[PDB]
This record gives C-alpha cells, sequence and structure tokens, in this order.
RNA sequence: GGUAGCUAAUACCGCAUAACGUCGCAAGACCAAAGAGGGCUCUUGCCAUCGGAUGUGCCCAGAUGGGAUUAGCUAGUAGGUGGGGUAACGGCUCACCUAGGCGACGAUCCCUAGCUGGUCUGAGAGGAUGACCAGCCACACUGGAACUGAGACACGGUCCAGACUCCUACGGGAGGCAGCAGUGGGGAAUAUUGCACAAUGGGCGCAAGCCUGAUGCAGCCAUGCCGCGUGUAUGAAGAAGCCCUUCGGGUUGUAAAGUACUUUCAGCGGGGAGGAAGGGAGUAAAGUUAAUACCUUUGCUCAUUGACGUUACCCGCAGAAGAAGCACCGGCUAACUCCGUGCCAGCAGCCGCGGUAAUACGGAGGGUGCAAGCGUUAAUCGGAAUUACUGGGCGUAAAGCGCACGCAGGCGGUUUGUUAAGUCAGAUGUGAAAUCCCCGGGCUCAACCUGGGAACUGCAUCUGAUACUGGCAAGCUUGAGUCUCGUAGAGGGGGGUAGAAUUCCAGGUGUAGCGGUGAAAUGCGUAGAGAUCUGGAGGAAUACCGGUGGCGAAGGCGGCCCCCUGGACGAAGACUGACGCUCAGGUGCGAAAGCGUGGGGAGCAAACAGGAUUAGAUACCCUGGUAGUCCACGCCGUAAACGAUGUCGACUUGGAGGUUGUGCGCGUGGCUUCCGGAGCUAACGCGUUAAGUCGACCGCCUGGGGAGUACGGCCGCAAGGUUAAAACUCAAAUGAAUUGACGGGGGCCCGCAGUCGUCAGCUCGUGUUGUGAAAUGUUGGGUUAAGUCCCGCAACGAGCGCAACAUGACGUCAACCCGGGCCUUGUACACACCGCCCGUCACACCAUGGGAGUGGGUUGCAAAAGAAGUAGGUAGCUUAACCUUCGGGAGGGCGCUUACCACUUUGUGAUUCAUGACUGGGGUGAAGUCGUAACAAGGUAACCGUAGGGGAACCUGCGGUUGGAUCA
RNA sequence: CGGCCGUAACUAUAACGGUCCUAAGGUAGCG
C-alpha cells in the first residue's frame, strides 16, 4: 500500500524530469504543498497550483536550463521505516552548500539554510540539489 | 537488509595458544615429500608441545641435529608445499643447533657471527 | 596456664543532676560525664544536645557479554495486615490473609567475565581492549561464624571445621607473602633477600619525637619512548687487496693510507646547585592573667637537619683514542652481478623459485632500507564497502520460504481541533582528576613535567516551540470493503454417462507362420497362432476441438451431462468510512515417488527372469513381468515445487499480437504473449507483467570444500523431513562474455579420399563498435582453381599469399573412409579430445562422527550430619558493684537444652570434559588398480525429487526442469 | 541357494580378471 506520499511526490518530479514531462500531477496535501513551496522559492521548480476541494490535486511545472532538468538529484532521507531528526548545529550540507536539505521545524517547513539561521533544527525531508 | 531486521538480529597457529613461541619435545623426525610442483626431501617432527598439543613442525636451512626426545622451541610459520605443517623450528633455540656455516641472514638462523 | 593475696586510673559501676534529648495525644516518666599538665590562672581532655563537614548504609530508572541446538520460572514465591528485627526503608523475619509475581522488550538455565575513566586502531561510524596511573567493587590458605568497634563479619585479629605443612618430653602445640625483597614450581617470558624516612603523606603524641617495604630513592633488564656518540677536514696513489669486465676499462672509493685537526660521551682528577619546608635554643613585643607568670602568636638572633651521592651541572687531563650492527636486493617492494649447486641442497607472506649460463637456493662483490638496534614469531585494529548504521547484496556469481492465510510486531490516505510522548530551542545542574586536543610555561632540546582553556558528543530537570511523527476527539472518500445486473473459464467437490482403442474370454472362417531387431535370438504357433469376423468381460485414459488459449495462491486442472461450491472481471449507481499493507512464531494447502488399511488391475512398468550387444554389460536394445500407476480413507511434506525473479502500492517513451468484458470505424477496462526505447546490468540481458525510478514489511546471503553432514530438539509407521554446527583442508571455487581448438553438432565445398600444403589462406594502418578480452574490415548474395572477381555492406585502404612476370604466405611439430577449406552452433577443452574428468578399491598421514564401557569436573532433587557462633529456654551449679528486714533477693556467669547452620555421609538424576575394543564416513598426498559417469547430441541429452537395483562411477521406473544439440 | 587360480607403484589384502560347473549359487539382516 501507499505509506510514504512525501517519497511519491519526489520520485514523480524524479520520475517527471527524467521523462522531460512540463509537468506533474498529484493527490495535494498541506505538506506536499509546503515542501512545493520550498522548491519553488528556491528555484527547483517554476511554478505549483492545487486544483480541487474535496480531492485536491497538485501540480508542479518544473524547469529545464540548457536541455537539463535542474532537479539533477531528489532523495528521501526521513522515512516511515526510519525517521531523521537533526539538532540545529547538525544540519545537513547538500552538494556543500549548492544543494538544500528542506527541513520540517517547528516554525514550518524550510531550508536547512533558512533552519540554521533561524536556530532551528527538525525532521530532515528530502535533499535536493 | 533492513533496519527493521538488523533491530531484530544485528550484524592458523592454535598450538601456539597466542604464545610467540611454544617449547616441545621430538616424538619422530624424518623427511616427507612436498605436494606438487616441487619435490625435496623436507625435514618435518612430530612434537608434543609443553600445553599437549602434538604438531607437525618443520626444521629449516641446510642440515639438523634433532633425534626423538630433542628439547625445540617452535614458532609460527606454515609451509606452503608441505600440508599440515603449521609451525618452524627456531634455529640456535634450546636444543636445536644452529645452521652449520651460514653468513647471510645469520639472525634467522640462529648462526653466531663468524 | 591454675590458685591465693595485694594495688592504681581518663578501666568499670551506681547515686545525684536532666532538656531545643528519648518515649508519650498529653500529664508525666526517663537517660551522662574524667581527669591531666604548665606557672588562683592558663592549656588540654571528659559528658549532653542541635548543626557543619567527611565517610558509609539503603532505594529507583536507564545503560553494561554470549547462547533459544536453554521457554517457561517462582511458595517467603508476589502483595496485604499484625508482631518482631535493623542505624535505617524493606519478606529483613515470623504468624495469618489474598493468589499473586517474573517471562519472546528473552524470564529460568548454561558458558565466559571484575566495572569505569580510559587504552590501541580507525577519516569517521565502528572494531578490539581494561596492563601501568586514578575512581568503584570483590577477595585475603579453603568453608563457615561471629566478637570488639564510629567503622570489620577484619591480609600481617578471634573461634570452629577442612586440606596441607612444621615442632613435641607423644600429653599436645604451631603456621598462612594475592605487603616489600626473595625461594621452589609452571612458563616463550618479567628484576635486588638494596638505602633512607631527607621530602610528600599516614598512625600515635601538647610537643620533642617514634613508627611507616606507603613513599622517596638506588640495583637489575635495549622492554618502550626521546636525546647523544661511535669522529671532523683534507686527501688520486684513483695504492694495494676486492669484485666485475666485450681486457679498453669499470666500480668499491676519498673509501683506506697519508696529512691537518676536534675531544662530546666513556675513563681519570678538581669544583658545585637544587630537592630544606621545618624543628631546636634563649631573647622581642602584644594578647590571656592576681602576674612585668606560664601559655599563645608573630618577629628576633645563633647553631643545625639530604637516603639519593663520588648528584645535576661546571672546570681540567690524555689521546681517534674505548664504541656498528641487523634485515633485505624475482614481482608485489627501495636495491644486481659473478661463482657453487643442478626438482638436489634448499627458499617461500602471496604468486612462485630450483631438473647445467638461477638477479628467487648457498657464498662473494656491489647495492637498498633501518640503525644501538635490526629482524622473526605472537597479538589487535586498519586496508576489508569482506556483517555494509554511516556503507553491500539475492534472474544466471552465495542468497526469494513451494504457495497462502494470519496473531504478535513494523508501517500507515486525507481535513480540523486538541495534546505535547517523540522531535526542536533555551536555561540550570551534573558529566572526578589524569589522559586526548589547543594556546602557553619549565627541564640546554626532546621525551617528560606543568598553567589555563577546549572537550567530555552524555544524562537529568525546568521553561518554551508545534512543522513533522505519536496520543485523543470529530470528520472526509480518493485506499480497502458491501450491494445490484451481467460475462468468460480444463477453478474445486460429488454422482452419472458416451464413443474410440488395447488386453482377455468364447465361437466361426482360414493355414504356416507370427512377433521382434541395426542384425538376431528369447517368445508365441499345426495342441491351429498371426490375420479376419461375431458375441461377451474388464480397467484406464478422453483423439479432433487445442491455441506462447483459459482457470487456479501455488501444487495443478481437459470427453459429455447433472448436483453442490470457490474466485475473477465489466457496466452503472448506491452504501460503509482507513475497516489498510506486510507478517517472525502459528496454521493450512502442497507434483511425482513412497508408506498404512481395504478395494481394483486393461495398458504401462522399478525389481526380477530370459534373449542379445560387449573385452565385460549388474546397462542402453528385445521378449516377458511384480510392486506401483487406478479407487476410498489416512500418512509423508519433498521437486530444476523455476520466471532459478517475495508480497503490496506509486511513478516513467513506443510497436505488434492473443484472450475476455463494455461505450459511442472510433473509444474504454481486465488478464496475457512477443519485440524494443530511456534507464539499469559484470555481461548475458531486463525493459509499464522491470532486472527502471521510489516507499512499506518479510525471507535469505557472506570464499570453495567438510555439509544441508554430525550432535541435540521437534515431526514421521517407515522412508526420512526440519532446525543446524565444528575440527580439518585448499588459494581458489564461481558468473558472464572473448579468441581458438574440438564434437560420434548443422550447412556449404575440395583432393586418386622436411612437414601440414601450392592448402587459400594470414595480417596490418586508420576509422568505427565494445567497460574489456576483442570485433569489424576478411561476414553476406553470386561466381571462381583461387580472400578469383562482381555486387552489397561502418568501414576505408594496404601488405604477404592467388594470378601474372619452377615458384612453398603468416605460422605449426623445442621436427562411407583419410586429409583439408568457408560459415554457424554446443563446450566443464586452452598441455587445446592423444583434452578434461567421476567414483569404488589399494597405500600413507591428519582431524573427526558413532561406540559395551572407563575416569574426572560442575550441578538438580531427596535425606542424613550438627563443630563453633548467635539467639531462645533453663530442674542443676555458681555469684564483686544494686537492693535487703542480713536470712537473702534482683541481675549476671557456667553447665545443660532447643533453633539456625559449615565440614562431611548416602541414594538418585542432569550436564560437561577426558578416554575406549571396534566401526562410519571426511580431508590431504607427481606419475597405483578397475572401469569411463559428466563436459560435444559426450556417443542412451543432462539435471532435480523419489523409489528399487548394482564392485564402482552409476542404471532403471515415475513426475518435473532447460541450465538440451539437431531440423538442412 | 559353488569350486579353482591370478591381479593394486613398500609389503599385505584383492575392488578386478580368467577358468570350470550348476536348477540357481545364500540377497537383506545377523554371526
Ligand atoms: C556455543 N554455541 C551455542 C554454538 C552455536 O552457536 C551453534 C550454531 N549452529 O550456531 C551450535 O550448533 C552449537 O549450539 C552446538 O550445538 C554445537 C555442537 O552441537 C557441537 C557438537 O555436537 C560437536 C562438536 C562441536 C560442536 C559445536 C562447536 O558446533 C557447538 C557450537 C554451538
Ligand atoms: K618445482
Ligand atoms: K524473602
Ligand atoms: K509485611
Ligand atoms: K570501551
Ligand atoms: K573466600
Ligand atoms: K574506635
Ligand atoms: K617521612
Ligand atoms: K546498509
Ligand atoms: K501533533
Ligand atoms: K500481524
Ligand atoms: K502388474
Ligand atoms: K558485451
Ligand atoms: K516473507
Ligand atoms: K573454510
Ligand atoms: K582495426
Ligand atoms: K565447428
Ligand atoms: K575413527
Ligand atoms: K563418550
Ligand atoms: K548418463
Ligand atoms: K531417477
Ligand atoms: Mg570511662
Ligand atoms: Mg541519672
Ligand atoms: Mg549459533
Ligand atoms: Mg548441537
Ligand atoms: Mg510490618
Ligand atoms: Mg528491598
Ligand atoms: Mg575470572
Ligand atoms: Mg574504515
Ligand atoms: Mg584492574
Ligand atoms: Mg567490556
Ligand atoms: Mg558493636
Ligand atoms: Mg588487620
Ligand atoms: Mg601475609
Ligand atoms: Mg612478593
Ligand atoms: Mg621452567
Ligand atoms: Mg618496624
Ligand atoms: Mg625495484
Ligand atoms: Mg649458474
Ligand atoms: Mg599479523
Ligand atoms: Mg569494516
Ligand atoms: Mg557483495
Ligand atoms: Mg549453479
Ligand atoms: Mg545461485
Ligand atoms: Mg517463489
Ligand atoms: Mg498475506
Ligand atoms: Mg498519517
Ligand atoms: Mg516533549
Ligand atoms: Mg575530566
Ligand atoms: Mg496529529
Ligand atoms: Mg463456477
Ligand atoms: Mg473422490
Ligand atoms: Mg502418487
Ligand atoms: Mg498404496
Ligand atoms: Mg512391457
Ligand atoms: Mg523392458
Ligand atoms: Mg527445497
Ligand atoms: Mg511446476
Ligand atoms: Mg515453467
Ligand atoms: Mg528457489
Ligand atoms: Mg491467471
Ligand atoms: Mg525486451
Ligand atoms: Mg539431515
Ligand atoms: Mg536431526
Ligand atoms: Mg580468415
Ligand atoms: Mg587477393
Ligand atoms: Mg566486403
Ligand atoms: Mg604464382
Ligand atoms: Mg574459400
Ligand atoms: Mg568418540
Ligand atoms: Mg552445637
Ligand atoms: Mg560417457
Ligand atoms: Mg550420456
Ligand atoms: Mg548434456
Ligand atoms: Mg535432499
Ligand atoms: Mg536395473
Amino acid at each position: 500500500s501507499m505509506q510514504d506520499p512525501i517519497a511519491d511526490m519526489l520520485t514523480r518530479i524524479r520520475n517527471g524530469q527524467a521523462a522531460n514531462k512540463a509537468a506533474v500531477t498529484m493527490p495535494s496535501s498541506k505538506l506536499k504543498v509546503a515542501i512545493a513551496n520550498v522548491l519553488k522559492e528556491e528555484g527547483f521548480i517554476e511554478d505549483f497550483k492545487v486544483e480541487g476541494d474535496t480531492k485536491p490535486e497538485l501540480e508542479l511545472t518544473l524547469k529545464y536550463f540548457q536541455g537539463k532538468a535542474v532537479v539533477e538529484s531528489i532523495q528521501r532521507v526521513s522515512r516511515p521505516g526510519l525517521r531523521i531528526y537533526k539538532r540545529k548545529d547538525e544540519l545537513p550540507k547538500v552538494m556543500a552548500g549548492l544543494g538544500i536539505a528542506v527541513v520540517s521545524t517547528s516554525k514550518g517547513v524550510m531550508t536547512d539554510r533558512a533552519a540554521r539561521q533561524a536556530g532551528l533544527g527538525g525532521e530532515i525531508i528530502c535533499y535536493v540539489a | 537488509a533492513t533496519v527493521n531486521q538488523l533491530v531484530r538480529k544485528p550484524r592458523n597457529v592454535p598450538a601456539l595458544e597466542a604464545c610467540p613461541q611454544k617449547r616441545g619435545v621430538c616424538t619422530r623426525v624424518y623427511t616427507t615429500t612436498p605436494k606438487k610442483p616441487n619435490s625435496a626431501l623436507r625435514k618435518v617432527c612430530r612434537v608434543r608441545l609443553t600445553n599437549g598439543f602434538e604438531v607437525t613442525s618443520y626444521i629449516g636451512g641446510e642440515g639438523h641435529n634433532l633425534q626423538e626426545h630433542s628439547v625445540i622451541l617452535i614458532r609460527g610459520g606454515r609451509v606452503k608445499d608441505l600440508p599440515g605443517v603449521r609451525y618452524h623450528t627456531v634455529r640456535g633455540a634450546l636444543d636445536c643447533s644452529g645452521v652449520k656455516d651460514r653468513k647471510q641472514a645469520r639472525s634467522k638462523y640462529g648462526v653466531k657471527r663468524p
């Protein structure tokens, strides 16, 4: 059964980029939208939008630069079978700072850089580069 | 292996008894043929050690002085072309004499300096 | 030791006193003490109570080895009430009451073990480890016990017992180095029967001081770490002597000598810190005080205290004098020659080296690396991502349970609220010192010593945050499920029935053969077979349809009809509201063979018999033929039970089919087959039915063997299944693919069918393909005597051959039959089929299973036993302190007795170790014997399970698999 | 429900072979 919707979102992006899809759609959730917001603000995806009400669908517009997909890697870190939490000092650097780690903190989902500047740890959702 | 599986279930010289040498008494002294592709009369001896283990030991160098009831110091070291020979005799220790007329690698054959 | 007498106290005992003490609700009641010293005064001690500090006892949580081939354990056991007990809570103890308590988050049992700070290794995470130094614990000849005491159940105390050993007048007595030194013993291996309390600390003492094997030092040992020396400069004669040499020379080697010098360290002789603070003397003033006393304190001055020690260190003397070795030089790996040897002698970490020109053995010359050390062995981590948390795998290399259901467990769609367990933030406390690290400081430097910091990643508590996870509450419909209508199907169970055929029986016709094979023979037949026709009996299986077809969880399921019954799928809604996924253990299903009981038995056919074949033929072939194959019921629980591919979910270009629904040629579902894209893969290949990209959960792997074996457990009627090691042994085993060669594989051709061979081959450059060995070209369609020529073609060209003008390509042999060419295919071959290779048997050695038994260790259970001690009781005996009416009394002691309990004894189990006639296989070891099972279609395709048979590999039956060649 | 003789790279033994004969030469197990 479906036991990790976030890993599914990341995979839809990974597989979408590898297949040169313009957009990818999926069942929405508040956490998926929170992650989509971070990906947009850091410039990994172009745009997102939620459509529906009873069964909302999240669409992500993927971005390509010089033919190549911009999301070169995207990996689930914390997962249902093994949750991963880090203190502020132990927050991971992705690609020596050139990538992002998405972190769920008590002040919402944000990048590792924003968590570190806010002085927060949290759950490491995924690495993006 | 999954994390849950690991949580449930996590990941040649025996007669010396982890000593550098052992003393022993020669119970038989003989020659034996090496395995293929080698040919020689290789000088060995069965040795009962002070800990009660009986083992075959190799006698190295050119010419030896060991009988039955000779008291020798063995060390680790197999002889590749004698299966089941896992120990060497120390030359120039206890009864076992130094090799006669050696001039190079003298300290390996118990030979005092000319 | 005993007896009698005598004597002191800070020994001992009342009495008095008695409250911020004890008991008590209160009223009350009750409890202590010691003096000594200096000259009344000071100092010190004594008692009580409440505090401090320190030490110690006790409780809780988490953490701290291995084993399930230990799953149940527990009766003071778990809790309660009350009495007792302790410094103190407490089953600590006892009586009674309740029937609890512990355990898969591993109790109980077994094995190993002192724990920690740290230490070694490692980039880290880990792994290994706990010697020295410091914290904690435990023990003191062995077992037990208490006494004294603030503290002990006491290392150099007591008592008892035991095992030892020693003194004795034989009656009895004595002892405990795991203090320091030392001895014997064990061992590969670990030091002097030293000096001193001078320093630091400890005991006692007002102090002086005494004691202190703590400690400070010295001795021994290259055991380690660190520092220094063993000369320095010059010096061609390129001396001899080496060694090598194409005899030119080269190299050692400026090396030596010779000549200038230097003198650390060692030796010898002279000077000289520091570790010494203090303590002792009278004097100085002030404070206590009747006092300018004694005492206290601080100053004051004078002597004096060092085990180390002939100290560190300094100065002087003499002279290169007294001081260099060890390993290595085939690759890995820094360093090469000659001589000796000739698969010998020997080397070896691994691969290997040695059979007459050995950089590998042994010596030498030269060289390389380390250096007062160097090597070797042992041991740990590393490299090893080779147990993979960080950080691995499972189609074919080792690895997906045969398939399913499912409890525990893990995981969990979406929204809101709440909570704040996880998580996060901050603060506080703690995290000993040493060690590590950083910046400094001190020994001439270094090692070493040392100041401050950082660190100690942790733990706890408090206060906050609320995204995510969890809890709780309320929902939602998208996952999952229910209902309605219909569809296809060898899905299952039961019963019936049909037609074809085989065999048999009866009878007719008919007459000499039939049957069988490579060829035969056995066999059947004139007692009439075989053939043919008619009638009958009986069993088993269902031609065609039929299909990479369908159904089933898998195993599996096939004529037709009925009865009972399971699942799947589609359409259109409605309904429930996360009800889900996975699943250790558990449970069920599970081909064929096999087993049990009862039936059945046509055909087929293990075994078996005969006939052949063959060197033999326990086979293949032939003629027969029993179990079995069939049915009922029960068991077995395994297969190459395979897609060699676990289940569930999501996502990611295409093409061509099959099958089965359904909506309007065009859609849309389910199941299924082939090809192929990205991607993935060692490659082969896989490729929306993934071996791609992800998530959840499970199963499984960790070199080849030994071995899926032994032992133990469980299961089974048995056969056996299941769980599952170790010693030992090798440096490989293995997968995929490549070039050859080879095939009793295929296709196509050729030849009277030195060498192969006058065969038509063999190669290269550049380009391209492949991770790569390699490939392409050179293959293909034709044609030729010919890689001859033409045409096509990721190849484009070129060379040697052919041809042309006897001529022998590159190389090989360390010279239907035969030979050869081209393409393709299988291969376990590469010494290339004259290949490789299997098992019994024989011999040697090694480890090991079973085994009548034999000898120990540990331990359960049931009893016996009862030293000493402590406690309880007490007819007897006895008595310093208190009381007394002087008779005694209270209280005590002894003895006796009871309880608990050590030694020890007996019986009976368990477990473990050692050993054992004999017996089973296993492993290793150039060239043994018997065959030839496997690899090619391996000459009968191979293999899996099972059964039977056989000297051995194996053979045969039944079902299964392709991991089988062949088809022109 | 059998004789005879030979045969393994140390011996020893004989998995093996030959030979003769039988209706068939005693299997498993046990000794
Ligand atoms: C100690 N431990 C529990 C061992 C273990 O883990 C085993 C295992 N399969 O994992 C055992 O089999 C193990 O439990 C076990 O049973 C062992 C043995 O049975 C034997 C036997 O019977 C004979 C010789 C050697 C062994 C052994 C060394 O393999 C034993 C090892 C045992
Ligand atoms: K050799
Ligand atoms: K108790
Ligand atoms: K109680
Ligand atoms: K540790
Ligand atoms: K003891
Ligand atoms: K005391
Ligand atoms: K002292
Ligand atoms: K891992
Ligand atoms: K929450
Ligand atoms: K479950
Ligand atoms: K039959
Ligand atoms: K390839
Ligand atoms: K599983
Ligand atoms: K092994
Ligand atoms: K080429
Ligand atoms: K061929
Ligand atoms: K044996
Ligand atoms: K035994
Ligand atoms: K065969
Ligand atoms: K078989
Ligand atoms: Mg007193
Ligand atoms: Mg009183
Ligand atoms: Mg085990
Ligand atoms: Mg076992
Ligand atoms: Mg009580
Ligand atoms: Mg308690
Ligand atoms: Mg111990
Ligand atoms: Mg590492
Ligand atoms: Mg210790
Ligand atoms: Mg430990
Ligand atoms: Mg006391
Ligand atoms: Mg004592
Ligand atoms: Mg003592
Ligand atoms: Mg001692
Ligand atoms: Mg000894
Ligand atoms: Mg003394
Ligand atoms: Mg080199
Ligand atoms: Mg030579
Ligand atoms: Mg080692
Ligand atoms: Mg490792
Ligand atoms: Mg691996
Ligand atoms: Mg295989
Ligand atoms: Mg395999
Ligand atoms: Mg399977
Ligand atoms: Mg299931
Ligand atoms: Mg959730
Ligand atoms: Mg919290
Ligand atoms: Mg510390
Ligand atoms: Mg919540
Ligand atoms: Mg049906
Ligand atoms: Mg039936
Ligand atoms: Mg059957
Ligand atoms: Mg039967
Ligand atoms: Mg037949
Ligand atoms: Mg037959
Ligand atoms: Mg199996
Ligand atoms: Mg099958
Ligand atoms: Mg199949
Ligand atoms: Mg399998
Ligand atoms: Mg199907
Ligand atoms: Mg494909
Ligand atoms: Mg077995
Ligand atoms: Mg078993
Ligand atoms: Mg060619
Ligand atoms: Mg040509
Ligand atoms: Mg061509
Ligand atoms: Mg010519
Ligand atoms: Mg040709
Ligand atoms: Mg045995
Ligand atoms: Mg008694
Ligand atoms: Mg064969
Ligand atoms: Mg065959
Ligand atoms: Mg085959
Ligand atoms: Mg088997
Ligand atoms: Mg047979």
